[PDB]
């Protein structure tokens, strides 16, 4: 079967700036009848792939002219002329010359924007949890760059370790940023045992660290 | 009228 | 322009019959391809049909994995997997192979169909509200957001006021619990001086286990 091999494989990009992704195959992509049968796909997060180009070089009529294909039987060049926000995704090449279809590895784009800060919440367990016997607090970061941010759990300001879970969106279509919302879970035995329930949030755009507490009962 | 397809599908048309 | 069936849960060693149903074309003047998505970034191409004959081609690697049949009269293609193991767990995609300038490319796709292989049976989630409070505040922007908690396999939909509202929404991915089990949250912000007057519901449906839950989210001081 033909390889296909991407280059890069992770790529970030300005929003405004070019873009470049490059596709090798181990056979030449021109078929006997004189066409070149590479395509070029776009994955956005959580959506279906979808085409860019066909035949190297040719558009989809509903894609923007900003996207742009090049290259010959072996070597193959996507270029995205001024990336924009909604070109997030992960981008592969797809041969249609030799049986069978061979897709690449997929070169993931991401956007580099300047730092945001994090909007900081915090929930308390509800009732319908802490009859089950259990109890869910979640501390919610909303809208941050870059991806990196420390969430620390303090119950009593006393710092949690092994009862927490982190988990974060992909990177936003529209403003090219994260939200993160990390549970800390403990027996409703151990969360009527305590009084004072905060996460500590630590991010780049934030100068100190912000805290957001409440007192149990409250 | 037929399906028709790039040859990579059938193993007669790309191989 | 293609609607794929729902997720489903097999148990290792059985079979499982996914459907991609075509609208609004000649479904006999197009061949109908399936995808695999194994890893996060991984497609491999299982075959095409022929929907006029039921003329089909495989990729080596599925032929005895994979069978390509249609329904011509509900115009819908199906793709059977037999004998399933844990490398079957997977996203399975359906396109067509359209027509534009005398070119073929495939320009329709399924939204994807979910295929988990396990053992374990089928566990409903536990949707609990994330209550507003002084506390989820911040410059008059209220966040409110619901919990669903214990569930398998994946996935979950989530959505707002029945697809209403979609400003604001963030929903989590799915992360694996020391249980075994799955947990996402959904979170929306929304102006704090509608949440004495406009009614909040995060609608939560986990098909595998036909459980659908529609749970009002309510303020609290």
């Amino acid at each position: 079967d033909i390889v296909m091999t991407q280059t890069p494989l992770s790529l970030s990009v300005t929003i405004g700036q070019p873009a470049s992704i490059s596709c090798k195959s181990s056979q030449s992509l021109l078929h006997s009848n004189g066409k070149t049968y590479l395509n070029w796909l776009q994955q956005r997060p959580g959506q279906a792939p979808k085409i860019l180009m066909y035949l190297v070089s040719k558009l989809d009529p509903g894609i923007p002219d900003r996207f742009s294909g090049s290259g010959s039987e072996t070597d193959f060049t996507l270029k995205i002329s001024r990336v924009e926000a909604e070109d997030l995704g992960v981008y592969y090449c797809l041969q249609g010359t030799y049986y069978p279809f061979t897709f690449g590895s997929g070169t993931k784009l991401e956007i580099k924007r300047t730092v945001a800060a994090p909007s900081v919440f915090i929930f308390p367990p509800s009732d319908e949890q802490l009859k089950s016997g259990t109890a869910s607090v979640v501390c919610l970061l909303n809208n941050f760059y870059p991806r990196e941010a420390k969430v620390q759990w303090k119950v009593d300001n006393a710092l949690q370790s092994g009862n927490s879970q982190e988990s974060v969106t992909e990177q936003d279509s529209k403003d090219s940023t994260y939200s993160l919302s990390s549970t800390l879970t403990l027996s409703k035995a151990d969360y009527e045992k305590h009084k004072v329930y905060a996460c500590e949030v630590t991010h780049q755009g934030l100068s100190s660290p912000v805290t957001k507490s409440f007192n149990r009962g409250e | 009228d037929r399906a028709a397809g790039q040859p990579a599908g059938d193993r007669a048309d790309g191989q | 322009q293609l609607q794929q069936s729902g997720p489903e849960l097999v148990k290792p060693g059985a079979s499982v019959k996914i459907s991609c149903k075509a609208s609004g074309y000649s479904f006999t003047g197009y061949y109908m391809h399936w995808v695999k998505q194994s890893h996060v970034k991984s497609l491999e191409w299982i075959g095409r049909i022929d929907p006029y004959d039921g003329a089909t081609s495989y990729n080596q690697n599925f032929k005895d994995k994979a069978s390509l049949t249609v329904d011509k009269s509900s115009t819908t293609g199906f793709m059977e997997l037999h004998s399933l193991t844990s490398e079957d767990s997977a996203v399975y995609y359906c396109a067509r192979e359209g027509h534009w300038d005398g070119d073929w490319y495939f320009d329709v796709w399924g939204a994807g169909t979910t295929v988990t292989v396990s053992s374990a049976s089928t566990k409903g989630p536990s949707v609990f509200p994330l209550a507003p409070s002084s506390k989820s505040t911040s410059g008059g922007t209220a966040a409110l957001g619901c919990l669903v908690k214990d569930y398998f396999p994946e996935p979950v939909t989530v959505s707002w006021n029945s697809g209403a509202l979609t400003s604001g929404v963030h929903t989590f991915p799915a992360v694996l619990q020391s249980s075994g089990l799955y947990s996402l949250s959904s979170v929306v912000t929304v102006p704090s001086s509608s949440l004495g007057t406009q009614t909040y519901i995060c609608n939560v449906n986990h098909k595998p286990s036909n459980t659908k839950v529609d749970k009002k989210v309510e303020p609290k001081s």
